[PDB]
């Protein structure tokens, strides 16, 4: 069960709570007491998921569909037929996410490493959170949270990109695709210089740090380095998800839902050194 | 007031002024150029 | 335990490093290179030198040429005003040809010049592939990155080229423009159905977000064992330390799975190349294939006939 | 000293560009009296 | 395949990469089986068959080096597999409690690998790190802090010793140890800079890993202008171990 | 009060002033001719 | 004497700079002034 | 004289006359874009 | 002694420079004239 | 003029010239095939 | 005549003129098929 | 005005004279191709 | 010089160049003149 | 200060003289061919 | 500068002298037959 190296650190000790009663290994997985409440919130959020799903008309996987409360409950507690199990569901993946990170903590913690990892993970809890509490919440009502469905949150999307006039001329939005691209191109890049520099051509010796930095020196002229690589990555990987939950605080909160975004840089126009 | 030149290089402090001054001026010559009243060119509109 | 590895504190330097010397059938390099103290921060401090052959200077002119004819074209669209070229750049464009001419060659004020400008914006394009090849077979190394560059070309040439031959129009492609291609962009996922219900288009956005996920996993888990110098990631597979062995530690305790020095970035390399092939495939289908999309999912179940 | 001037490159340094400074201006001043000749501005709040 | 019938190209062209992605999801969970293979057997198990998973581990790989020697993997022999520990519990999946001294024994968090005793040697066969009075041509960058003459503190704010010298990297060129002469016995250590905060107290070099006094207790390189791969790693280990054993 | 430039680089502080100053110059100037009372050069709209 | 400047050095440059900050500040104040002169602001609640 | 004591005359050079060009450029292009000045096709409507 | 020129070599420098400067100025006057006898500009606030 | 020879390669130059007139001559001809005078496959475009 | 080899290096010179002449006869071969008049396959367009 | 020689390397100055020169001419014959009156091929717009 | 060949290198290799290209130009003057003979190209200012 | 002496840089810059003089003449007759085909700079109510 | 010598250098302008010329000869005789084929430069009512 344990790799061939991996004796030497299953040491007891490094917990948050529950002291050496949680402290011991499934396997592979670590437990912890985190771990123990993640599996259940995971299981009840399941488990209501399917109880949904049978009250339905299909058992069809792409048309499953958990549906938000209607907007005439506000922001209460709806009726557990009529949009509570939506409520619960939230409730439980949000519980499953925090223990989620913190179980990565304990981890962390035990092996004696910094805490970027689980640091990274709650900006994407932070961008599930505006999604399905924040904006709701400064809207008025749970009804403006997706559904979870694989095909019926596409179509929420689709919905709520088109109340906006065209969602492209969103300035936050255009900010976090170029960030998303961007980490798709250094992503695709370091993989394949590691990878040319570790495989060579025919008969040739392992390269070194040397010729990676050289060989983007030759093509672009410049080199971030090794540490410069991975440091990119992750600001660029949480700038794009930062800008993302921005693009969506700004969309109803702040603009309003019948309005468009192509008319909002019209400001630029509008400057007096051209208007007239 | 020459102690200022003890202190900011003239090689980079002309040329900073230079762009700066340049600017401006285009930016107000396009500024009296949009309206109609100041269009030197066209003359007035309507 | 306390500082975090995102900023560097304190910065050595030494002499330029002119390179590692090329395998012969080359030009020499320039020579020309400096430090910059705010790229040091986060990275390297060296800039340049560079090396410039035959293949990057075509694959500059003619790129230079393409761009000259669209924004030749952008002042003639505005009466060559300067003034309300500023005021509204983004909202011009080079548009394509139109839809009455198949695909011969239009009139220059119908499509000749963006027909011009996308044929040499090709030819660069496919001059800067040559040259990343050729770079990289200069010292020795694979030739991982050209293929991977290989796959974005691919998509804009599916984008550019191909679904229009299949289409027997040069009106299906893109404007040269920054809101008018969005605008396309729009425009083409309304004309064929819903995109939404294309599955390769769905397969290249679940690569597109597990490419951003992978990579924030490997820069946080490398910053993370950064103290017990894993940032080396070459002599940690030649020779397996503890940084090695705790970051793999670190996700087989947490998820079950873990993977080597090498294999994740094998797992960077693919989850990178398969966004835009499955996009590939998924515009070349467009069209030529499938014309509504919501249909096809209705046929196949993936929505209720609505 | 910092700016790696000596005193008297500094102070013939000032003298000249103040000279300068005071032409430009001066050449400002000429061309807004013409200019104000042909268009004036700073209307009243009916208008011209 | 005909206009008209369920069966059409674009579903066809999906189960095809359905196939493709299957195999390459196997390729890769393959190449991911070239270190830590095969598993050691936990507590109330049989040894007399080998746990591999699945995704069976495959063949040894040989990589050519630049002298002209060669490295095979997996690195078996970086494994250590007999340590100081003993078992906290007889079922399986418990964890292990140091018997002796973590900080001494390599158990835990300061846990290193048995690397090779040689140092790094670059692309010129010459160590890279190295000590700043020993590379001709490098310096410290005068607009950042300069950690020479600083002392250094503890997780308890008992001052340890003091900062002598910086071990940079060379072909990589970065900052990547401080050396420490200890306060009363002008002996000297080495510190990594990511478990240092330079310039934390104005004049001072903050180490909350350890205490102040522990830093008598650092391994020591065998000559004072070069360290090997094994040293690294046990310098770095016994900055790990007091992330959980400093108390 | 002369201690601030023991505390602060003055070739580097003067030129975040001079930027400072004059961006809300231009910002004040844009918004007072975007209105209708206070433009001086086509004057007020009817 | 962090900046790298020293007191006297520091008192120089602080003369100049009040003298200069002062001059801006009249001029700013005749410019209002005028300003006024022309059309003034801060209307009433029923408006101008 | 002047002082060219200062100013390397190399840099100061070839960016006046990168300036100039440019400048021209604009003016010309603004004479262009009028219908009194247009000296190609002429007045407009 | 900044620029790397010597004091002698300045002069020489500059005379060119001062007589191409005056000769393009000669040459602008010259093309100023001819296109205000072509198209003058400066209307009245009637118009042409 | 056989002197040039020495400032410029003969290699680069003449690599280089090859290059340049290829980009030329290509450009012409598509311009050329464009129009409908000048189209000597299809001939003038029918008349609307 | 032969004295040009002294300059160019063959092997480059053999690679780039057979990358440029089959990418000039497919060009060619591709803007002859899209007319009417002289397309081989299927012949002009009514 | 030889002199400008000692300052300027003619081999860049020379190639930077005659992409500029080259730009130049294509700018103007783009403008020209793009009007009514001085089109010389297809002649004037109806 | 410049490519490092033996001046004789070069005419063995020019005489090889030579054969070959100009069997491509006989094998292409060929096909244009079955192409001609095909479809003739150049119409007149009115069509075919 | 470039890499040239005092002589050689004068038969320079008469090189680039006597060609830039050269390319003058051709422009200007090319000039005069385009005036004789199509006059500009017309006349405020056109041509 | 150029790593050339002199001879190599005045055969070299030789040869590509001649070149020239001959590219420039074969050009002419090519926009002869073009204008013989179709004349450019209409007139300002069209052709
Ligand atoms: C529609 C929904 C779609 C999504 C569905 C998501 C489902 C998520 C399921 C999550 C749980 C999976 C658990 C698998 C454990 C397998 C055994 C194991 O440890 O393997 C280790 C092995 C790694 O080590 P190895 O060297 O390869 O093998 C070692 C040996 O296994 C030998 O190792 P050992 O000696 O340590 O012994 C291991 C053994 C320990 O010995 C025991 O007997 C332990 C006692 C428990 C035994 C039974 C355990 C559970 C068996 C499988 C149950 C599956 C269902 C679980 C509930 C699901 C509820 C929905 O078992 C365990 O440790 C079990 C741990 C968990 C309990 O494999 C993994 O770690 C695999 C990780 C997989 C993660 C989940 C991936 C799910 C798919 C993701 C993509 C989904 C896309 C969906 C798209 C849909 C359309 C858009
Ligand atoms: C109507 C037509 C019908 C046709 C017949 C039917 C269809 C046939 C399709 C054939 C497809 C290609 C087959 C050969 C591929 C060879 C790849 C190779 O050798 O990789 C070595 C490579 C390992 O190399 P290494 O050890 O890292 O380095 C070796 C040297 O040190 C370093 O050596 P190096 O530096 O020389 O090479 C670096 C390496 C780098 O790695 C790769 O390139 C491998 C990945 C290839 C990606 C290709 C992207 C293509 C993008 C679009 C095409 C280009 C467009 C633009 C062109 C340029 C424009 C300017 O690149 C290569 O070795 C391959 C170069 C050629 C790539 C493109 C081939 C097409 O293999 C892998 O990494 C694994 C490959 C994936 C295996 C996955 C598991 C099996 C997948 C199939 C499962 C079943 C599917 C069932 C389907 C449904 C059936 C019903
Ligand atoms: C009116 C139209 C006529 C016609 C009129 C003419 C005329 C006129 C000519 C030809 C000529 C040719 N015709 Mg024909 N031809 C017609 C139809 C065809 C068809 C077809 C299936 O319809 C084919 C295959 C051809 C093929 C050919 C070639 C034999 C020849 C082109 C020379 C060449 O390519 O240099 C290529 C030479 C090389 C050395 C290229 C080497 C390859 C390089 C090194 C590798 C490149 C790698 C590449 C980028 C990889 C990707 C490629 C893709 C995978 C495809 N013709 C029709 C019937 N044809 C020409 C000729 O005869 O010349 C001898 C010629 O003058
Ligand atoms: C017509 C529709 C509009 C449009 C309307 C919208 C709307 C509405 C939204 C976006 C959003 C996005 N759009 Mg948009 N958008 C359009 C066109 C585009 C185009 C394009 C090429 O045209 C691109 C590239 C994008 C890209 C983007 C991104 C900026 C953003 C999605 C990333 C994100 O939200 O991360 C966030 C990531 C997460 C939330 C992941 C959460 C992770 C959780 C915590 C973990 C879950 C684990 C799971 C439960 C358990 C799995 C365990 C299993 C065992 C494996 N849009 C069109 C024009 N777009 C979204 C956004 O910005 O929200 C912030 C959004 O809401
Ligand atoms: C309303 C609009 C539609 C939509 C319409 C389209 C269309 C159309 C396309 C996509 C495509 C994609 N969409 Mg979408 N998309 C929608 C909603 C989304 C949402 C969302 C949350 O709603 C997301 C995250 C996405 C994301 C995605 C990606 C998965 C995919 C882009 C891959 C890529 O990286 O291309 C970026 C990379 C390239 C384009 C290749 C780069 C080419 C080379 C390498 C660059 C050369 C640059 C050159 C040198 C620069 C100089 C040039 C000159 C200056 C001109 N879409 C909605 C439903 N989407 C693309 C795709 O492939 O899907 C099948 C695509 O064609
Ligand atoms: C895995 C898929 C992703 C990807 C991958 C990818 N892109 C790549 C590569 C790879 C692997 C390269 O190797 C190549 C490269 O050089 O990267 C540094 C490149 C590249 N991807 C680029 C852009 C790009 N990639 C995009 C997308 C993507 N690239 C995907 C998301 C996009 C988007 C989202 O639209 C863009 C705009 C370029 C930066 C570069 C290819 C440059 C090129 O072809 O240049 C042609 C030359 C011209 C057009 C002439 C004009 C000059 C510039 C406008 C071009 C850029 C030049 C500059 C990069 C270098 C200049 C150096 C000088 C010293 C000469
Ligand atoms: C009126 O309009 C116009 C515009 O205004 C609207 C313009 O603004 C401009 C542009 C000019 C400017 C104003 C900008 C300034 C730029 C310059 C001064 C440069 C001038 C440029 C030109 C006059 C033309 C430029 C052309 C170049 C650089 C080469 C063009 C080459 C091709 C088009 C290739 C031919 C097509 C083929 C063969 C198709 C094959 C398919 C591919 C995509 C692959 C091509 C690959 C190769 C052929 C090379 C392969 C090489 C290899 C393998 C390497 C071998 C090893 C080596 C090292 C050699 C012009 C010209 C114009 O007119
Ligand atoms: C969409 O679906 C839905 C859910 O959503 C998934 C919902 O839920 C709910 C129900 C929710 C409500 C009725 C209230 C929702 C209101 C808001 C979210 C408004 C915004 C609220 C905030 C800004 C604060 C948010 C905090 C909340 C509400 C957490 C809930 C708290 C409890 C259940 C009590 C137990 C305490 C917990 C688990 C956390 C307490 C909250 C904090 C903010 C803690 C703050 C922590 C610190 C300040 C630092 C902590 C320091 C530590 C850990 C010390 C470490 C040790 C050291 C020595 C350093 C509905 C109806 C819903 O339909
Ligand atoms: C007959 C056959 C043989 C020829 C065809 C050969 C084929 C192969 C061609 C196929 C072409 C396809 C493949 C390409 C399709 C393109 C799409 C895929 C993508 C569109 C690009 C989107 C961008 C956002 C464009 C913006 C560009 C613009 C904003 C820049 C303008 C620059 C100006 C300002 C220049 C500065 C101002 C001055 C005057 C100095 O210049
Ligand atoms: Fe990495």
């Amino acid at each position: 069960a344990m790799l061939s190296f991996e004796k030497k650190y299953r040491v007891r000790g490094g917990t948050l709570i529950g002291g050496d009663l949680f402290d011991f290994w499934v396997g592979p997985f670590y437990v912890g007491i985190f771990g123990v409440m993640t599996v259940f919130f995971a299981l009840i959020g399941i488990a209501l998921i399917a109880w949904n799903t049978a009250l339905g008309p299909t058992w069809n996987l792409w048309q499953i569909s958990v549906n938000p409360p209607d907007a005439k409950y506000g922001l209460g507690f709806a009726p557990l037929a009529e949009g509570g199990i939506w409520q619960w569901v939230s409730i439980c993946a949000t519980g499953a996410f925090v223990t989620w990170a913190l179980r990565e903590v304990e981890i962390c913690r035990k092996l004696g490493i910094g805490f970027h990892v689980p640091f990274a993970f709650s900006f994407a809890i932070f961008a599930y959170v505006t999604l399905v509490v924040i904006r709701p919440v400064l809207m008025g009502s749970w009804s403006y949270g997706f559904p979870y469905g694989i095909f019926t949150h596409l179509d929420w999307v689709s919905n709520t990109g088109y109340s906006y006039g065209q969602f492209h001329y969103n300035p936050a939005h255009m900010i976090a695709i170029t960030f998303f691209f961007t980490t798709c191109l250094a992503l695709a890049l370091h993989g394949g210089l590691v990878l040319s520099a570790l495989n060579p051509d025919r008969g040739e010796p392992v390269k070194s740090p040397e010729h990676e930095n050289t060989v983007f020196r030759d093509l672009v002229g410049y080199s971030i380095g090794t540490i410069g690589i991975h440091r990119l990555g992750l600001f660029l990987a949480l700038s794009a998800v930062f800008f993302s939950a921005v693009c969506m605080i700004i969309s109803g909160p702040v603009l309003a839902e019948g309005g468009s975004w192509p008319d909002w840089w019209n400001w630029w126009r509008n400057l007096p050194i051209w208007n007239p | 007031m020459w102690r200022i030149w003890l202190l900011f290089d003239p090689r980079r402090a002309l040329v900073l002024l230079f762009v700066f001054l340049f600017g401006l001026a285009i930016i107000i010559h396009f500024i009296l150029l949009s309206t109609s009243r100041f269009n030197w060119l066209d003359g007035p509109r309507a | 335990a306390q500082y975090q590895n995102i900023f560097t504190q304190v910065q050595v330097e030494g002499p330029a490093y002119a390179g590692v010397p090329l395998r012969p059938g080359s030009s020499p390099r320039e020579t020309q290179t400096t430090f910059n103290y705010w790229l040091g921060k986060i990275g390297d401090a060296q800039v340049g030198p560079v090396y410039l052959g035959f293949t990057g200077v075509c694959s500059l002119l003619c790129g230079f040429v393409a761009i000259e004819i669209i924004g030749l074209n952008m002042l003639a669209s505005v009466d060559w005003s300067p003034i309300e070229f500023l005021r509204q750049f983004c909202w011009l464009a080079l548009e394509p040809p139109k839809p009455e001419y198949g695909l011969t060659i239009p009139p220059l004020k119908e499509g000749g010049w963006w027909l011009m400008a996308g044929f040499f914006l090709t030819v660069s394009i496919a001059l800067w592939w040559v040259r990343t090849y050729r770079r990289s077979r200069a010292l020795g190394m694979g030739t991982h990155v050209s293929w991977a560059f290989a796959s974005a070309i691919l998509l804009y040439l599916a984008l550019g080229f191909i679904q229009p031959l299949l289409m027997g129009s040069w009106s299906e492609a893109p404007p040269f423009g920054v809101f008018p291609h969005l605008d396309w962009t729009n425009n083409f996922s309304i004309k064929y159905g819903n995109l939404y219900y294309n599955p390769f288009h769905c397969l290249s956005i679940a690569f597109l977000y597990g490419s951003a996920l992978l990579f924030a996993m490997h820069g946080a888990t490398i910053l993370a064992v950064s103290r017990y110098g894993g940032e080396r990631e070459i002599e940690q597979m030649l020779d397996r330390g503890t940084a090695l062995e705790r970051a793999a530690l670190f996700w087989r305790w947490t998820m079950g799975f873990n993977a080597t020095a090498e294999s994740i970035h094998r797992w960077a390399w693919w989850f990178a190349v398969l966004c835009p092939l499955t996009g590939a495939i998924g515009i070349i289908l467009t069209g030529p294939v499938v014309d509504n999309w919501f249909d096809w999912g209705v046929k196949h179940g993936l929505a209720p006939p609505r | 000293s910092i700016s790696g001037l000596s005193e008297a490159e500094a102070k013939e340094f000032h003298s000249i560009f103040v000279t300068s400074f005071f032409l430009f201006i001066v050449v400002a001043v000429v061309a807004h009296i013409l200019a104000w000749m042909w268009r004036p501005w700073l209307p009243k709040a009916t208008g011209y | 395949m005909q206009p008209g019938a369920y069966l059409d190209l674009a579903q066809v062209t999906l189960y095809v990469f359905w196939i493709f992605f299957a195999g390459l999801l196997f390729y890769l969970r393959r190449e991911d089986k070239r270190e830590g293979y095969p598993l050691v057997a936990d507590a109330g198990s049989g040894t007399r068959l080998a746990k591999i998973g699945v995704p069976a581990p495959p063949d040894p790989k040989t990589y050519l080096l630049r002298g002209g020697a060669t490295k095979t993997v997996p690195s078996t022999s970086n494994d250590r597999p007999n340590v100081a520990l003993t078992p906290a519990a007889p079922w399986p999946g418990a964890p292990f409690v140091p018997t002796g001294n973590p900080f001494a024994d390599g158990v835990g968090p300061g846990s290193y690998a048995q690397r090779a005793d040689v140092p790094e040697l670059g692309l010129d066969n010459l160590p890279i790190i190295v000590p700043l009075r020993a590379a001709k041509g490098m310096f410290l960058d005068p607009r950042d802090p300069n950690p020479v003459g600083m002392p250094v503190v503890g997780c308890d704010g008992v001052v340890g010793g003091t900062v002598t010298e910086v071990w940079v990297d060379r072909a990589e060129v970065l900052a990547r140890y401080l050396e420490v002469e200890v306060a009363k016995s002008r002996k000297r250590v080495l510190l990594p800079v990511p478990f240092a905060l330079i310039n934390d107290p104005f004049g001072k070099v903050s180490v909350d890993a350890i205490r102040g006094d522990q830093f008598a207790g650092v391994p020591t390189t065998s000559k004072g202008d070069q360290v090997s791969k094994l040293e690294e790693d046990k310098i770095c280990a016994y900055y790990g171990a007091g992330t959980l054993y400093a108390t």
